[PDB]
């Protein structure tokens, strides 16, 4: 079941036998990283490393503690030698902790992985901090999403994501700390 | 001679409030190694939470002795 | 399958998302990005990052002496094949935003 | 004859589903902040299908409030 | 002797209650201090039930 | 002493009630007050069962 | 006495109905005016057979 | 004299107690297995919980059999 | 006549811990087969501890065929 | 003749020990399919192990049966 | 007559071990459903497991019927 | 006449392996609906395993139902 043993260490002797001399190899995504699953250690104690991503920004990638992650299935914490986890996260809230300091994102989806050697990292796509989010435009939406449930099923997945997006955007902007 | 005979059949159908305390402790180290097994940083609190919850729930478990002791000399 | 003016306003995540389910409405077994990778200012070596299909090769090419992945704890909704399913569309769609904004500022 | 989440019977990719709630959440966004979200959220691109090689229409996409959240 | 079965329902919710205390706490710890002050407001609303128990084998004996 | 068997089952549902209202806490803790007062409901429907299995011992005994 | 002992069935079932309507409530916090309606139905249909044991314990004593 | 009649009956019905008790340190030693399965890094310490639990919920299995003793032998 | 009968009638229902016993055993061997189903190249490490499990839950049936060797000749 | 008489409800409940054991083998056989629908390829193992597993709790219905035949004609 | 009595209520005490097999197999089949409600294209291989434990699950029902069937009539 | 009244208590014993069956068709038919609303395009195939499954364990539920006639009537 592991005909072709893949990986950057095979991609040149098999390319540089078909390309043209003065061809250098062209390179690989992972040679842009240090951190894997596989090498172990990134734990020393306590602290962490998280590295909170999206799209068009990293709003972190230092080392936190405890960082609780609001997955599809409820609102689980992640320690430092926590159990290698691939999670969906629901849209909420996601606090990252290295002390007395919590710093509250809602993020709108994605998944956020827990590597065997102890770094986990957050994939998602939207993360708005909650003091820039108001509170008045996501009932004046929700009010009129929780009515239109028309015959489209594609409109019924993005009218139950258009929901459960407000409505845990509302209970996790009215309880803030 | 039923006054002591009974005293006996009844403390051995007494003592049966055990099985579910017992089941009761085994669910919940159960929880405990899954627990443990989530996340183990927190595993000292845990096996705390674990010991909070067993003598909370042995309390009932000493209240069927004091119950089965109570009938059988009382 | 062609696309042209991509760099109108600028690049956006559902721009590159919409490339990349169009890449997906076809349905291969692999996925090779081909980009220059911005280095410096002088230097443009380019990349070849590769995004597996699934349940048609990505569990495969976990596979050594058994498998890598199990050691992962599924916690999605459904199943492992259908997270994979939903994990390769936004792998297939972030190596992608990430290629055509490199090769733009390169 | 799909079998998955709630997108996936619905036919709904997971680009297209969680770039449908990035944009949900963009449109509850404070206005100093919204009208630059709309810069990261405007779509302006074309694609084109290709029948022998040259021979093919197009198909345009010039829109600038979000992922079509309608039906492909 | 035959009353006092009941302990042993009360004291398997007893067991699976703070099992799921275990595994909540699992999942989130820093609101374990709210999760034990729910097991403790379950946990004395079944004792109601388990001293509902505690004292019908106490008022078949003497009284 | 057969009657009050069945306060068993009741001790074990509602442990099993306030376990899971322990793994629905931890599950949105924001939901907190909600979710008990869904425990208190589901409890206070449920005691019925616990004012039969306490009122047919009065019953049998003195009636 | 030992017609009574079937309340304990329906006690523990109830028991995981309402545990299940907390972990549905949850799941997600939107539908559980529709959760707490299915959830009232099939109490009563669970009394049913709680009804059902309590009208044997009545044919028993009285008739 | 039936009195030793009902002893042996309740020293019979005395060692029921420990169904629930089996089954608890079963569903136990059955966490253990799924919760190692998550992590195997802690393996020992797993275990080790494990047999936390277990000498402590065969302290269930000590108090009914001294009981079903006190029954017997006394 | 009613002494070595109730010998009999006791240490008839003194084995019903077994069925608890056995249900534990299911769901440990259960479990088992989920946490090897879940990572398949620790199968080796977990049925041990399975084993070991298996074991020391043997330790409740065994107590209670000792108070039933005891009842029955003793 | 109540001693060759008693043994005979007393054989009755004591096989009540064959229920826990058809429950625990009832869980153990659908944790094997609810694992072998997540990985089918390593579903001969899983068999494997549940084999074993049914063959150390099978252990317990025939201890049940061996006290029920030990206390019928012995 | 307390032969020919006895014999009936030991019949009727030892009936109640198909409660664990009607539990057992309930679930069984129930995992049976989650099993093939996961991935359908290996609804042929869990079926043939499922009465595989199906009979090594029913080996205890008729444990207890040939334990009825011998208390009955010998 | 102390037969014709045993085999009425032990007739009303012979069915409460009928309270086993129930809550297996139960959890049987709970998991079904749970199959059912994991992918809704096969509700039509896991009911089809659901009948069989409930001819399986009313299978248990009439075989209880042979025993309480066979000591009511034979």
């Amino acid at each position: 079941e592991a005909a072709a043993p893949a990986g950057p260490k095979e991609f040149t002797e098999v390319w540089n036998k078909k390309a043209p001399s003065t061809l250098i190899v062209p390179e690989f995504p992972s040679n842009y990283t240090a951190v894997k699953a596989v090498g172990e250690g990134q734990v020393h104690g306590d602290a962490f490393p998280v590295n909170f991503y999206t799209p068009h920004s990293i709003l972190s990638q230092a080392q936190k503690d405890t960082v609780v992650l609001p997955g599809v299935d409820g609102y689980f914490g992640v320690k430092a030698s926590h159990v290698p986890t691939i999670a969906q996260l629901k849209p909420g809230v996601v606090e990252l902790h290295s002390g007395a300091e919590s710093e509250k994102f809602f993020v709108s989806g994605g998944f956020a992985f827990v590597h065997p050697n102890g770094v986990t990292d957050i994939c998602v796509l939207e993360a708005a901090t909650l003091d820039q989010v108001d509170p008045a435009a996501v009932k004046s939406a929700l009010a009129a999403a929780s009515a239109a449930q028309p015959t489209d099923e594609f409109e019924q997945a993005a009218n139950r994501a258009a929901i459960e997006l407000y409505s845990a955007l509302e209970s996790a902007v009215e309880a803030k700390a | 001679s039923v006054l002591a005979a009974s005293k006996m059949v009844g403390a051995g159908c007494a003592t049966i409030a055990l099985a579910g305390v017992g089941a009761g402790l085994g669910v919940m180290f159960g929880s405990l190694i899954n627990g443990a097994a989530r996340n183990p940083n927190i595993a000292k609190q845990l096996v705390g939470y674990a010991l909070l919850g067993f003598a909370l729930t042995e309390s009932i478990a000493l209240f069927s002795l004091l119950v089965v002791f109570l009938i059988l000399f009382a | 399958l062609a696309i042209a003016d991509t760099y109108k306003v600028r690049v956006t995540f559902g721009q590159a998302s919409l490339i990349v389910e169009e890449l997906i409405k076809h349905n291969p077994q692999s996925y090779q990005i081909l980009f220059n990778k911005f280095r410096s200012a002088i230097s443009f070596k380019p990349t070849v990052a590769t995004i597996l299909s699934p349940d048609l090769l990505e569990k495969q090419l976990e596979d050594v002496t058994g498998n890598s992945l199990d050691a992962y704890d599924i916690e999605a909704s459904h199943e492992r094949s259908d997270v994979l399913r939903d994990l390769t569309e936004f792998h297939l769609g972030v190596t992608l935003y990430n290629a055509m904004l490199e090769n733009n500022c390169s | 004859a799909p079998s998955g989440p709630f997108y996936r019977v619905a036919g709904m990719s997971y680009l297209r589903y969680s770039n449908i709630c990035a944009d949900l959440l963009r449109n509850v966004l404070k206005e100093p902040f919204k009208a630059k979200a709309q810069a990261r959220q405007a779509i302006h691109f074309r694609q084109a299908p290709y029948v022998d090689g040259k021979a093919g229409a197009s198909k345009v996409y010039e829109l600038e409030n979000g992922i079509p959240k309608t039906a492909n």
